[PDB]
């Protein structure tokens, strides 16, 4: 490595840094869960909402495996912005959000998250703030208790006419909110432009509530389609895919030096140590004023401190006068040194062991060194000190 | 309820005035009362030592990460070779500055050192006792190497906050100062080892080993003070020097400058390191400040657009705290060149230059260690109720304008006092301290006009 | 082959001890064996000078980048006015610094100047060869502008590698130094010149003429060796003083810091001019380094995109170039500072103060020419074999406690010498060596409990 950055066959005598051992890495444990499975039947029966009349499921407390509702529809749309859908049905989140709507697929062109159709202008829309994804799905003949609407429809314009009839104000739907003028729009739209007024009250300064609408004609299957999103969280992360927990065979309290980890869908990797309880407590986590983890509360009653894992400094000294080179691990002591490392480093330090295959560590003040020799030399200037008394001898 | 603030003038001082007078004879102002007093001074001399990993701060291990990242191995390149470079200076600077702390050869220490004088700058047989007071002032982290990492691991208290630890997540290595501290130590024993002293001519040879009362009186007579009121002084003198030095034990404090530098040495190197840590949660706009996360969260040919975004950032951060680290380590090395310089002047010798040591003219001063450079402290001389006198550009015979002296060192006076039969008396500069006039304290001059013409009885020359 | 590193504690050298007695009488060390050596230092006083041509560099004149560049040409601007002044600076530096380094008299110089002294610093009347060592070994590119346009063109050699004609390619301009070489030589001609005077109550008024060897022996007298040894030992001194001066050719090794300095300084201009060099080469994810490139295989609206990411990332390195001589500039003027007050302390005269010059008190020092700088060598004084001997504060007339002595630049020791009859003698203080006390060698001083009582033999005064 050191040839490599000075681009040549000689370096310089000196000590010089390298990269530090990635800490030997041990299996995981989690402390997710736990709940019951999210109950999905509101979807299985009766007609889809037109576009301005979405229904929503919040999803909180309870085990979800997505593909068993993938198995019902058949799929001619699926899009997820900000997230692998892969990853969006393995995630376990503070909650899950699921929109559901009739929609015809003719209309399919003008739908995308970002799209610029009239669907999102006045119907629907969503944030960005977080992880989204899309499904345009269609009914299977064995699914009938599932029904269609009479036609498809949905709002092509909303915006209220000024009190002084020479301009008028629109309004594009806000993300995650209905639009204000489904409150003069039939439940469905009886022809296509088919237009509506209210007028505001006299609170909102008069003027006129406007509404606009299209239709599409019914399909033979029923069309529909979904909106999906999902919200971040620590302790309130109780909704998950369905979970099994044989065979880790511990979790918490079974120690380790480096685990990977998991509490409540929240990733990790470090050791844990028995301590006490600082507040608040049933919080779930507890983290510095950077947003690490600091440490964490769990279902035994045990306050877990979090150390994550301490990684090896290294570095070398090298002797171009006599074409040698020695190490040293730094402050980590010969106490955690082995003949091999499973730390790991670069694939080997065989060019170290070429003198010291034949011998033990040796401790120094500053740390533990390979193939140093104990001389008790005094000299008054190596050209190679160690720091503080240290000096290697070429 | 506490008082409204008040508004005030900024008050000016004014110098004694002195009113100038025509003819032969002159106006003089001299102190009759002095005392001993210290200031003190921070020199920093170094930087404290670090590198970094440039495959550990960017990224940890992720292997997609790691591919992305040759791409631009080689500004790692260039930010570790820098780094190295800063630390060789900070090394050579300490070596240099040790070469001329050594002495060929100094006095034994002993307790008791100093006689009379308290000395409480001896080592406790060690550093100092003032040098541990320093560091107890000092709110510095708990120091590295040993036990090191296993601060880090959990075979420890909860309760530890070292950045230390924090050093085996971020990648950050300090690295060991060369010194040594017991090195150190000795290094400043040998210094006072170099006291009585450096009078006696050049004192670049010779090893004048005499006892440290005497050292003082002998740059008590080097500022004008007459041999004879030091003789009779004496105990004064050491009363008053060891009320000075007394004061030491309340120079602890945040109205101390020289105190306050020294603590904002330390807060600045811990800032430093604190500024690389904040920086690995900073997002760019990516998704997330882990890289395994989004990872995790993301498709391939998309997870990158995102890794990209936060490699550049962090590339970025690493390349503003290497310039950061090389002006600073420049601005110590000049610094040390400072402390080098006073090692070898306000030091080692007692110096006429005033400027350079405390406001005082000068007497001897001492050196001990502070953290990342020396600490020290100047003995001066402070003037006080000063009187006004009559005073003679110098004498002559009357029967022979060619018999003309003038005083060394030292001033013509007419008498005021009781003792001396003779009408003009010498004086000390330093201090008023009239005396007869003898030929040690005089010496013949070309004749000037201004000269007084004395008729009748005149020692130095006799006739 | 060559077995396992040794791991050594790093020594400390102590100092020779002396005890420190308590009565009126003390130790006193002193050297009995002394060596002339050398120490050598280099101060830049100057960076290399450049300018860039801030259209070339950023493209090679293809007219979409003529146009382009229209919004940005202010940056241009900036960049060619920061440089601008920057060299300026440079050469406002080398003109004051010359303006002291000027004398308005001097010897002329002959061959066989400085008599037994072999003077090899002596131009070959050139330069000196102590200065062309320094320049062969220095591994610096041969300097252009007589012409050196035919070793970039196809008139010449195909083994060139300047940088130098990439010079052509890039837009870079070295510019010329502000002197030609052979002036500066004849200034520092003037310096070996201006030796003799070395003191006399200031010596800007006038000129001693005196040989080399007369000055020499003024400046040993100057620090306490007595006359009396230095004229029985004059051909020993030549001998002494001449094998520190051919260690010189020796020297010239990467061991040698001062020159590891020098070949750094050379090395840093270099690089400078490399980093803007391989900037050239990188994309800033445009489709190609080449604006050509890109202009051939594209379609305007978006070869014009290209072109502008290239062109902002180019601007970026300049701007950052720039910025860096600023620094670098100003570094160097604060170093031709210090060299301007070493020309006027440590080689126009000898000088006291210690610290500055070489570690061994103060002798002659002398300076010449090197890259970018100034080479000084300082020759100096090493005491050896120290002795402890008995001394007295003071010697006296035990019959008239009213008249008592003191030695000058030098101490009372008791007598060790089977030549001299006296109790007591005088020496040099840095050179041990006894002779009779005398007038010559003391001061009337006023009495001291701590000097010793002669009841007897004491000649200087006899009564
Ligand atoms: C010279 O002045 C000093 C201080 O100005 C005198 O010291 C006295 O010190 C004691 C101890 O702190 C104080 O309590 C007194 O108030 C001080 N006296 C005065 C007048 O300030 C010292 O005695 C003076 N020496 C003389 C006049 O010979
Ligand atoms: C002078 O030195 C003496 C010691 O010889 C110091 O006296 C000690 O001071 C420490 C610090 O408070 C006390 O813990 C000891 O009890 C003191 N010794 C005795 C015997 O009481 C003293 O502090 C020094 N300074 C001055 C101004 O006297
Ligand atoms: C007596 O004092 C006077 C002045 O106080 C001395 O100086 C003389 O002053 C006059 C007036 O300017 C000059 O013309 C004389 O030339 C001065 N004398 C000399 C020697 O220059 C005067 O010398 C004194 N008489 C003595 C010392 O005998
Ligand atoms: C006095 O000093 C001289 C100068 O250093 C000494 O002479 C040199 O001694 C070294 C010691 O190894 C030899 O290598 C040199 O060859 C000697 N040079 C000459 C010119 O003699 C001398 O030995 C010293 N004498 C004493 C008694 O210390
Ligand atoms: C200084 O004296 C040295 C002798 O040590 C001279 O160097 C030698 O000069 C002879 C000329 O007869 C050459 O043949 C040798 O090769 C030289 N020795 C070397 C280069 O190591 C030198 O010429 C004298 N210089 C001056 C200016 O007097
Ligand atoms: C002889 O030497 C002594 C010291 O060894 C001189 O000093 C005297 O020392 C005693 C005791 O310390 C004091 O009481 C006297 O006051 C000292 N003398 C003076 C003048 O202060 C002593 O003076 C010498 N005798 C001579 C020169 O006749
Ligand atoms: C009745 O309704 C409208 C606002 O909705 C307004 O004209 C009137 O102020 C309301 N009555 C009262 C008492 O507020
Ligand atoms: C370890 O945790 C258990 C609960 O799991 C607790 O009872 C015990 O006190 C803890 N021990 C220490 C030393 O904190
Ligand atoms: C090395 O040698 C020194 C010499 O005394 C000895 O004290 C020490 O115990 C040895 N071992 C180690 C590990 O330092
Ligand atoms: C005062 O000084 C002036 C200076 O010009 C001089 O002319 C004059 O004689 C002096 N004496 C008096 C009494 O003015
Ligand atoms: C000599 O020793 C005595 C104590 O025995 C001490 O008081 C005196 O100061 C000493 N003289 C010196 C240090 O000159």
């Amino acid at each position: 490595q050191l040839h490599c950055s000075y681009e040549s066959f000689d370096v310089e005598s000196g000590v010089y840094s390298v990269s530090s051992f990635e800490a030997k890495p041990s299996g995981s444990v989690v402390e997710q869960a736990e709940g019951v499975e999210c109950d999905f039947s509101p979807l299985l029966s009766g007609t889809p909402p037109q576009v301005y009349n979405f229904k929503r499921l919040v999803f909180t407390n309870c085990n979800y495996n997505l593909t068993k509702l993938l198995s019902l529809f058949s799929v001619n749309d699926f899009t997820c912005s900000q997230i692998s859908p892969a990853a969006i049905a393995s995630n376990c989140y503070s909650s899950l959000i699921l929109d559901y709507f009739s929609y015809p697929l003719s209309m399919k062109s003008d739908l995308s998250v970002s799209s610029a159709g009239p669907i999102s202008q006045f119907n629907y829309k969503q944030s960005f703030s977080n992880p989204t994804c899309l499904i345009l799905a269609t009914v299977p003949h064995n699914l009938t208790t599932i029904t269609k609407p009479l036609k498809y429809s949905y709002i092509n314009k909303c915006s209220r006419f000024l009190s002084d009839d020479r301009t008028e104000v629109p309004q594009l739907v806000n993300a995650n909110q209905y639009s204000p003028c489904v409150s003069i729009v039939p439940s469905t739209v009886w022809e296509d432009g088919d237009y509506y007024r209210k007028q505001l009250s006299p609170l909102e300064g008069g003027g006129w509530l406007v509404a606009s609408g299209s239709t599409v004609a019914m399909t033979e299957q029923l069309q529909m389609g979904f909106g999906i999103t999902v919200q971040y969280g620590t302790d309130t992360n109780s909704v998950c895919p369905k979970l099994e927990f044989a065979n880790d065979t511990k979790i918490a309290s079974q120690l380790g030096n480096c685990v990977e980890y998991s509490l409540y869908g929240v990733s990790g990797r470090g050791v844990f140590q028995n301590c006490t309880a600082v507040g608040v407590r049933q919080q779930r986590f507890v983290y510095d004023a950077y947003q690490n983890l600091v440490g964490y509360y769990s279902d035994d009653g045990n306050y877990y401190c979090l150390r994550a894992c301490v990684s090896v400094p290294v570095s070398v000294i090298y002797d171009k006068e006599t074409k040698t080179h020695a190490t040293l691990f730094g402050s980590v002591a010969c106490e955690h040194i082995s003949s091999t490392m499973s730390q790991y480093s670069r694939s080997t330090r065989s060019m170290l062991k070429r003198r010291d295959s034949t011998y033990g560590p040796l401790q120094t003040p500053v740390g533990c060194v390979l193939g140093l020799v104990n001389s008790s030399l005094f000299v008054e200037d190596c050209k190679l000190p160690l720091g503080q008394s240290l000096c290697a001898l070429p | 309820v506490p008082g409204e603030m008040r508004l005030a003038s900024i008050a000016f001082n004014h110098p004694i005035q002195v009113d100038q007078l025509n003819s032969s004879y002159f106006k003089l102002s001299i102190p009759t009362n002095f005392s001993f007093g210290v200031t003190q001074e921070y020199i920093q001399t170094t930087i404290q030592k670090v590198t970094v990993d440039c495959k550990q701060y960017v990224c940890n291990g992720f292997q997609k990460c790691e591919q992305l990242l040759r791409e631009y191995g080689q500004f790692c390149s260039k930010i570790n070779q820098a780094l190295h470079g800063a630390n060789l200076r900070q090394d050579d600077s300490v070596r240099n500055l040790f070469a001329s702390v050594k002495s060929s050869q100094s006095s034994p220490i002993i307790p008791g050192f100093g006689g009379d004088f308290n000395l409480t700058l001896l080592e406790p047989v060690a550093r100092s006792a003032i040098e541990d007071l320093l560091f107890d002032k000092v709110t510095i982290a708990d120091p590295g190497y040993m036990q090191g990492y296993d601060d880090c691991m959990q075979q420890g208290p909860a309760s530890a906050r070292d950045l230390i630890c924090a050093q085996y997540v971020a990648g950050y290595k300090v690295l060991p100062p060369l010194m040594d501290v017991n090195m150190e130590a000795a290094y400043t024993s040998s210094l006072l080892g170099s006291i009585a002293g450096v009078g006696w001519t050049a004192g670049l040879s010779s090893f004048a080993a005499i006892p440290f009362a005497q050292s003082i009186f002998y740059r008590l007579n080097g500022v004008g003070i007459t041999q004879q009121v030091l003789s009779e002084n004496q105990k004064l003198i050491a009363n008053k020097f060891n009320q000075a030095l007394g004061a030491m034990q309340t120079g602890f404090t945040t109205t101390n400058e020289a105190f306050h530098k020294v603590q904002d040495a330390v807060n600045n190197n811990a800032q430093a390191l604190s500024k690389l840590a904040s920086e690995l949660s900073n997002t760019f706009g990516a998704i997330s400040a882990s890289i395994g996360d989004i990872i995790q969260r993301l498709d391939p040919p998309e997870q990158d657009a995102q890794i990209d975004r936060l490699i550049n950032g962090r590339l970025t951060t690493l390349n503003a705290f290497v310039a950061q680290q090389l002006v600073r380590s420049e601005s110590a090395a000049l610094s040390a060149q400072l402390a080098k310089d006073k090692v070898n002047e306000c030091v080692k010798a007692q110096s006429k230059r005033s400027g350079f040591c405390g406001q005082g003219t000068h007497i001897v001063s001492f050196v001990v260690n502070a953290p990342n450079g020396l600490y020290f402290m100047h003995v001066g001389y402070y003037p006080s109720n000063h009187i006004e006198v009559v005073s003679a550009y110098g004498l002559c015979d009357a029967a022979n304008p060619t018999n003309c002296i003038a005083p060394v060192n030292g001033y013509f006076i007419k008498t005021n006092n009781t003792r001396i039969v003779d009408e003009w008396s010498y004086t000390g500069s330093s201090f008023y301290a009239p005396e007869p006039i003898t030929s040690l304290n005089t010496k013949y001059v070309a004749p000037q006009v201004t000269y007084q013409n004395i008729s009748t009885n005149l020692p130095p020359p006799l006739l």
